């Protein structure tokens, strides 16, 4: 059966504007394992995104971690966009430093 | 059914035995 | 501490002419090996991923699995011949306690269908009935049965005891959490968020507090991985406007030497 990915976006360190940090996009609970994950800055694909090896959990669903270096500012927006066969449209989750 | 895995298992049994 | 060693195989078959198999290996929450479809060789992800095994021993085990991977692929494609796409997953390894228990589980299209148990492959109740004949045929081969029995009963727990010794300083590492507070509006109310990042090992205690009183509204999220083999967790609290004052987030972790982090809102 198809399972829809869940996406969580979070920073490695406390966000401080102008200070280099790492942005994580953790994608879980999906099947089949074929997936496209992009990280976005101001709506544009970030070229240097590192991915973990795909793995799976006790319940058999797949997971993977994407991450990228980033330096937050007042005005830049960051997002993680996922394409998967379980969804007709790509799913985008925005980084919110408050949440 | 499972022709190659059965050939594989029979091939590597002695390696694991010793 | 009990460690679960897990070898995870993920095999995708799109059609007769296209498949890939990729594997990863975990000891507890630390990845020890990766094996890409494209690689002829298994890749070490730690300095200690060979455990206590000699170079010749490892060379041959690698060779053995190389043949397994090709053999597995051919047999599944032939099983399909006698509906794409097909996803198969295998989870094999052992839970350590100096006792242990081994397991070998197989999933088809994301559902658990078969295990190896004792001396034989067994379908699980509710598995598709078309598996019974193939599994009966697999069980007729005593050589592979012995091979799997030796792999689970002996080769696994022995390998793992060696990994535990060779990887001690990594397995027993302590990394301190760093915490920070933020908030968002939650009603016509606010949600306070305590973020805790960079801790290892996984066990942690995070609670919103008013003085010594634990706030039972504290809602702990899931453990989320960082990319540097540390963990991230947040805990939230929905608060009425004006009741924000006097709240604190308290974090306890083994790395902190008895000195909890306390941040005040
Ligand atoms: C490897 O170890 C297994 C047992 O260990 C389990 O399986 C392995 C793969 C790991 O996952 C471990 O962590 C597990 O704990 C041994 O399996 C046993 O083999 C013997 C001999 O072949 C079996 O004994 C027979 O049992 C028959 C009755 O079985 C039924 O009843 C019993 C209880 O009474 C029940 O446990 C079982 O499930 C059946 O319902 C009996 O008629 C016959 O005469 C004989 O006594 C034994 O049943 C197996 N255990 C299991 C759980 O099936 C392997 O032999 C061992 N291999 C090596 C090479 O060391
Ligand atoms: C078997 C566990 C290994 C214990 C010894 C430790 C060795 C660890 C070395 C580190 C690298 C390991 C990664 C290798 C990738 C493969 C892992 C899975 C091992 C599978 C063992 C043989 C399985 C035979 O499959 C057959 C059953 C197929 C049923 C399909 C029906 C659907
Ligand atoms: C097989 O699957 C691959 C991967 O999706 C695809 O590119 C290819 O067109 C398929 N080939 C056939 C003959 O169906
Ligand atoms: C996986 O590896 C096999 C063997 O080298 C190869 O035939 C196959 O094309 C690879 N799969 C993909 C999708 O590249």
């Amino acid at each position: 059966i198809q399972k829809t990915p869940q996406i969580q976006v979070y920073s490695r360190h406390p966000p401080e504007n102008g200070k280099p940090n790492i942005l994580n996009c953790y994608v879980t609970q999906f099947h089949p394992p074929h997936i496209e994950i992009q990280m976005l800055k101001n709506g544009k694909k970030i070229p240097k995104v590192e991915m973990s090896d795909m793995s799976f959990s006790k319940d058999w669903s797949f997971y993977i971690l994407a991450h990228t270096e980033f330096t937050p500012t007042e005005t830049d927006t960051y997002a993680c966009r996922v394409k998967h066969a379980s969804m007709a449209e790509p799913k985008t989750v925005y980084w919110d430093r408050d949440m | 059914d499972f022709h190659h895995i059965r050939e594989w298992g029979n091939h590597w049994k002695n390696f694991l035995a010793v | 501490k009990n460690y679960t060693f897990r070898c995870l195989q993920m095999s995708s078959f799109a059609n007769r002419s296209w498949s890939r198999t990729d594997s990863v290996v975990w000891l507890g929450d630390l990845q020890t090996h990766r094996w890409s479809n494209d690689s002829a060789t298994i890749s070490f992800t730690k300095p200690w991923s060979q455990g206590k095994l000699s170079n010749q021993q490892w060379e041959k085990l690698q060779h053995m699995f190389q043949v397994y991977r090709v053999s597995f692929t051919r047999d599944i494609q032939e099983l399909v011949k006698m509906d794409y796409p097909i996803e198969i997953q295998l989870s094999a390894g052992c839970e350590m306690y100096n006792a242990s228990e081994s397991f070998l589980h197989v999933a088809f299209q994301g559902k658990y269908v078969v295990r190896f148990w004792g001396t034989s492959w067994q379908t699980v109740p509710g598995a598709p009935s078309w598996l019974d004949l193939p599994i009966k045929v697999l069980n007729a081969d005593q050589g592979t049965s012995a091979t799997v029995q030796m792999l689970l009963n002996d080769t696994c727990p022995l390998f793992v005891r060696g990994l535990l010794e060779a990887g001690k300083s990594d397995l027993e590492k302590q990394e301190k959490p760093v915490a920070w507070l933020s908030s968002v509006p939650s009603s016509a109310h606010r949600q306070l968020v305590c973020h805790v990042s960079g801790f290892y090992p996984k066990p942690v205690w995070v609670m919103w507090m008013r003085g010594d009183q634990e706030q039972q509204g504290t809602h702990r999220g899931d453990f989320l991985p960082n990319a540097d083999e540390t963990w991230y967790l947040q805990a939230t609290l929905d608060v009425e406007a004006g009741e924000e004052a006097g709240l604190a987030c308290r974090v306890k972790h083994s790395s902190l030497g008895g000195q909890d982090i306390i941040l005040y809102w």
